[PDB]
């Protein structure tokens, strides 16, 4: 089987409206899905549900490799090597350079230092951090501080790169190129999942756009646009 | 084993909060070294009690009417007891004490109470020495109200009552050590809720990168272990300079009297491994389970 | 008609001395016993003060003896001794020396408590003796007054009645049968306890005193505090004390022996025993 | 304005960081309790100094016939004994002491003869003072058996060991209390940082809407006030239980030994306001500039 | 009577683009001022300049009362009651209530007790959430949590209510509620200084749009979309 989850829900305490119904969603491998949902209701619990940050109350979340709804004492990172996760905030390290932030996510999973210099400097020149890559991220502008967070996710070649509000707070002049960067990971076969609240940018390429209203899916279009 | 990655982050972690770090150093040094000082006075108590067992003398008194009318043991009442005591399995030798000399030997020892101490107030007695003077329960159930004795002194608890104020100091040190050790455990417990908070920006990412669950709290543990071991290291060093600067004249003034076991630097260094393992255990067991409820 | 009442009032004046004499006797015995008990308590207080004084000299000697550095506890022996050899000797000496101190303190406290109790007992005994002397003085004070009042009736009986009335107007427990041989012809002497004066109830030695007895001669103590006797049970114990409280209790010598004087000198006639009226008059002894 | 808002907001800090606040109480209790225990033994030594004799003293006494008369130094027997001890330059002065001054201080030298022990009992003294209190054993033997002197008494040459261990214990308690106070200073800076970091969500609100500068530090400073008073209160309450549990069997018999005087549950009340004005000011001076230089 | 800043500078560690260089823009009492620009412009520093929370290296700052270029720390909170700010993270206390969050600037000043509750329903009647003012803000949805953040800064009347990223994470459906609320605020007579970071609303208002690019002033005509 491939990546398919259904019947997932997590009813929190003191919440008569947990905004998580049992929706049978279906995606395609190598296809991009845009989860432009509501505000403050359910745009992140579903987004962390693929990373299984919160244990669901019901249903069986599944990936194309193993079972996700049940774990053990040594299988929790085994889900999360293949997850490339980008938030709204930049969250770089302020004690190291841009060439070290990308490599920081490599010795934490047990990679030798000889393989660092043959893989890590073969990545950040593709995202656009080329030339010298020695500038400190504490002084760089936010246009280039986001793409290093993108390149930090694409280090072990993940098959999924889920992103929550990637543009976040940016002009369309510095967000139109973000689509041109993300399509280069999208055509590699990665099911990039973007949760956004910016219209008339996902209305251009007309890819698969889904949307929940207050806890239930209402739009399933494989080539739709945002309304 | 990726040790060089752990070797350089700990300096940045110390520079993230050196204030809480040196606070934990101080409270660790005090709580551990005060328990070590409580152990040292326990060592001094029984080690200075043990230099008396070869010279402590058990004594049993006699009744008055076998000593009021005769000086030496010449009447047939004491002729039974004069060699009944040599018929024993744990007595070296028996020396009889005349009543005339047992009056003024106190006056010769100190010229005091030369007029008020009663002439018929010091009964005659014998001499018994035991291979087990601490375990003198043999004479407790044997020396009854025999015809010729007055009362049983039961060796002496005088040295045992005498060496009890420092026992009170020892369990005072133990009580204060446990009370401050609770605060030390609590300061370990909130070490990591500010150690993880000051560097959220990378512990919040290796959750969502794929790092192992054991390797998350390992650099938040190793810095606490280093803090504990340098706290114990300055604890013994501070106990050196409270022994050699404040108690030093007190112990050298008992040096000439030879009444104390004179605990030296080898004796405090003898308890250093047990003290160090106690510090490592108290900062390892309690800096681990506080991360199971945090991360 | 006036020949009887002048001695009737005088009879109480005569018996007043005999009634008060027994009170005086018990009062003097009481004050003698109180004085003896007070003297014994004073001797006990002197002994208590002597033992308090010698134990006080002992406690001053031991209070001085600790002021020259005499330490008897044991804790400061390690503050004093310079070797473990003589430290053991110091503890051994001070262990029995503090026992001597405690026995001296207990003995001094017991002597002080005994002296306080003896002082309180001596004070109570002295107060009791002073009170007994007060009742002794009280029973003397009426005694010397009524002794002077006893001489009042002499002038109206032994002096006024002697001018007129001339020759015209005038068993085995007794063993005397007729107590009228040396008894008649004696018109009283002084109305008192004269041995031979023959004053009303003054005839008890010649009849009743035959086997010791030594009765107090009161006619009031045995009239109330005595064993009752019945005249109808052939026991001659009834007397002429009836219808007269605290009066004479003269035992008749046989049947109808009224040997006395009416006013000043009377003869004896065989009249019936008509003086026995109301109950509780006289008893045996 | 009215203090009805400050009282019902500190309960949020009393529920938010419970593992951090009571650790501060425990370490401040240890700090000011060790400081109070150090001050108590200094008070104890100063109260017990009057029983013994000072640095320059050597007690001497008189025979009974000489001391019975001679209420002042007027007989030739007084100068006959005074002149022979002014023949040698070892001593400096002899204080005029007689029978009448030997009982008004009888309460002071021994608070056990508080009754009417009895006049005309304690011997006259005429005690001496000498500037070289090491070579005086020859002086004491010259005063041994001499016709006119009863005996001597000395409190030096290995008798004044009581004050040497009291001073050492006081300095040890002061040193441990001092380094514990240094640790307490660092924990002052940490709790205000914890309260700033956890409860920053209204600090920015008060900074924006126009709170006065002084009112911003008031909730954090009243937290330090209640923490300091609670710590000093638990320290004073702990001094009672550490005396009552296992120091009412070992310390009390020194008085029956007539060595130290009363220490009771009254002289700690004379130092408890000093403990308050030390601990609360110690917290509040150091909880102010941390909020000035960081908030 | 002008409330602006000019010839300011601010450097923290390196100069590079030292915040802003020189500002000559006319803003009036009751003007919609927008602050479109890229993320390197330092628009939050421009917020802190009018907040007097970041000290300028040069120039002067004066918002309609006095020059805050060299104002002492005694009088800096006095020039804060007339200043209002709204942010991204809504600045809400979780433990308090929806009423207690907007009734938080009352007791910190120390006004009359009868005037505490006499204005809170009076300002909850002009924000939109007139009602449901007793539920916990943790249980409230994020659409009305922003309106709590506007309605909190109405206890004192603000002469300027400057926004700092008040949308962008919100739905464009519910951005209409946020945007038209400020229109009724501006009808009171106060000015607002919008700082949105997208294109759809800035091509919807035709108001005074002020652009800023690393200190350089990109496009300024004080009208148009
Ligand atoms: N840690 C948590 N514990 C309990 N309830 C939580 C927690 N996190 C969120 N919630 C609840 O979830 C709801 C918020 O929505 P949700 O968590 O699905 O994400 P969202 O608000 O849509 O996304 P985002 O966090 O990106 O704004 C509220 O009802 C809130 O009370
Ligand atoms: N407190 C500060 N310390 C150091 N540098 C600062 C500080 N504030 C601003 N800067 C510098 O100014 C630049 C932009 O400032 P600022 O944070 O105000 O930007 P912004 O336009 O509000 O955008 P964003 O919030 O998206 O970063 C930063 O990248 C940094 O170089």
């Amino acid at each position: 089987m491939m990546i398919t989850l259904d019947h997932v829900t997590k009813q929190y305490k003191s919440s008569a409206r947990p905004a998580l119904d049992d929706i049978n969603v279906k995606i395609d491998k190598g296809e991009f899905v845009f989860l432009i949902g509501p505000s403050g209701s359910g745009k992140s619990t579903f987004m962390r549900l693929l990373l299984a940050a919160e244990t669901p109350t019901s249903g069986d979340v599944r990936v194309s490799k193993f079972h996700v709804n049940k774990l053990r004492g040594r299988h929790v990172p085994k889900l999360r090597q293949v997850i490339g996760c980008v938030f709204q905030d930049f969250r770089l390290l302020q004690q190291k350079t841009v060439y070290d932030n990308v490599a920081f996510a490599l010795e934490v999973i047990g990679k030798r230092t000889d393989a660092i210099n043959r893989v890590v400097p073969e990545v950040l020149e593709t995202v656009g951090l080329s030339g010298k890559a020695n500038r400190l991220p504490d002084e760089l502008s936010g246009g280039e501080q986001q793409r290093v967070a993108i390149a930090r996710a694409f280090v072990n070649r993940p098959l999924v790169l889920l992103a929550d509000q990637p543009t976040g707070n940016l002009d369309p002049e510095t967000s139109r190129d973000i689509m041109d960067l993300l399509e280069r990971i999208n055509r590699t076969g990665t099911t990039v999942l973007m949760a956004t609240h910016d219209h008339h940018i996902v209305d251009s390429m007309r890819q698969r756009v889904v949307e929940l209203s207050l806890g239930r899916l209402v739009r399933d279009e494989q080539r739709g646009v945002y309304g | 084993m990726r040790f060089g990655f752990l070797l350089n982050e700990v300096l940045t972690g110390f520079r993230r909060n050196v204030t809480m770090t040196i606070a934990m150093i101080l409270t660790t040094a005090i709580s551990v070294g005060l328990f070590g000082g409580g152990m040292l006075v326990v060592r001094l108590a029984d080690s200075s009690r043990a230099i008396y067992l070869d010279r402590v003398e058990s004594q049993v008194f006699l009744t008055e009417d076998v000593s009021a009318n005769d000086s030496s043991c010449d009447t047939t009442a004491c002729k039974a007891l004069r060699e009944k005591i040599e018929t024993r399995s744990d007595v070296k030798a028996v020396r009889f004490l005349n009543r005339q000399q047992a009056y003024d030997d106190a006056i010769r020892k100190f010229p005091q109470f030369k007029d008020v101490a009663g002439k018929d107030s010091f009964p005659a007695s014998f001499i018994v020495k035991l291979e087990n003077p601490e375990q003198h329960k043999d004479f407790d159930t044997a020396m009854k109200g025999q015809p010729g004795v007055l009362d049983v002194l039961n060796q002496k608890e005088l040295i045992d009552r005498l060496f009890a104020v420092l026992d009170g100091l020892s369990n005072a040190a133990f009580a204060v050590a446990l009370v401050q050790a609770i605060g030390a455990i609590l300061l370990i417990a909130n070490m990591v809720q500010v150690a993880a908070y000051t560097r959220r920006t990378e512990i919040g990412i290796m959750r969502l990168v794929g790092a192992s669950r054991w390797y998350t709290q390992l650099p938040f543990l190793v810095e606490a272990m280093l803090a504990a071991t340098m706290g114990v290291g300055i604890a013994v060093a501070g106990l050196m300079v409270v022994r050699a600067l404040f108690l030093e004249n007190a112990l050298n003034q008992f040096y000439q009297a030879n009444l104390i076991a004179k605990v030296d630097y080898a004796d405090i260094l003898f308890i250093t491994p047990w003290l160090l393992l106690l510090g490592v255990a108290m900062s390892g067991l309690t800096a681990y389970l506080t991360l199971r409820l945090y991360v | 008609a006036k020949l009887n009442e002048l001695s009737r009032q005088a009879e109480q004046t005569t018996e007043a001395l005999h009634s008060a004499q027994l009170d005086l006797n018990e009062k003097l015995a009481a004050q003698r016993a109180a004085d003896q008990k007070l003297a014994d308590n004073r001797t006990a207080l002197d002994a208590a003060r002597a033992r308090l004084a010698t134990f006080q000299t002992a406690v001053n000697k031991v209070a001085a003896a600790t002021y020259m550095g005499g330490r008897t506890h044991g804790m400061d022996a390690i503050l004093t001794a310079e070797s473990p050899q003589l430290l053991i000797d110091r503890l051994s000496v001070q262990r029995v020396m503090a026992h001597q101190m405690s026995t001296q303190m207990a003995r001094f406290k017991a002597a002080g408590e005994q002296a306080v109790k003896a002082e309180q007992a001596a004070a109570k005994s002295a107060a009791d003796a002073r009170s007994a002397a007060e009742q002794a003085a009280a029973v003397r004070a009426n005694l010397q007054h009524k002794q002077s009042q006893l001489q009042v009736q002499i002038a109206v009986v032994k002096s006024q009645y002697v001018a007129l009335t001339p020759e015209e107007r005038t068993g085995d427990r007794t063993a005397v049968v007729q107590a009228a041989l040396t008894q008649v012809g004696a018109p009283y002497a002084w109305g008192g306890a004269a041995p031979g004066g023959f004053d009303c109830s003054g005839l008890v030695m010649w009849a009743f005193q035959q086997a010791g007895i030594a009765l107090p001669h009161s006619s009031q103590a045995l009239a109330h505090g005595g064993q009752p006797v019945a005249l109808s049970d052939l026991q001659p114990g009834d007397v002429l004390t009836f219808y007269s409280d605290a009066s004479h209790a003269g035992i008749y010598i046989g049947d109808g022996l009224m040997v006395h004087s009416s006013t000043y000198g009377v003869p004896v006639r065989v009249v019936p025993m008509d003086s026995s009226g109301p109950i509780y008059d006289a008893r045996r002894y």
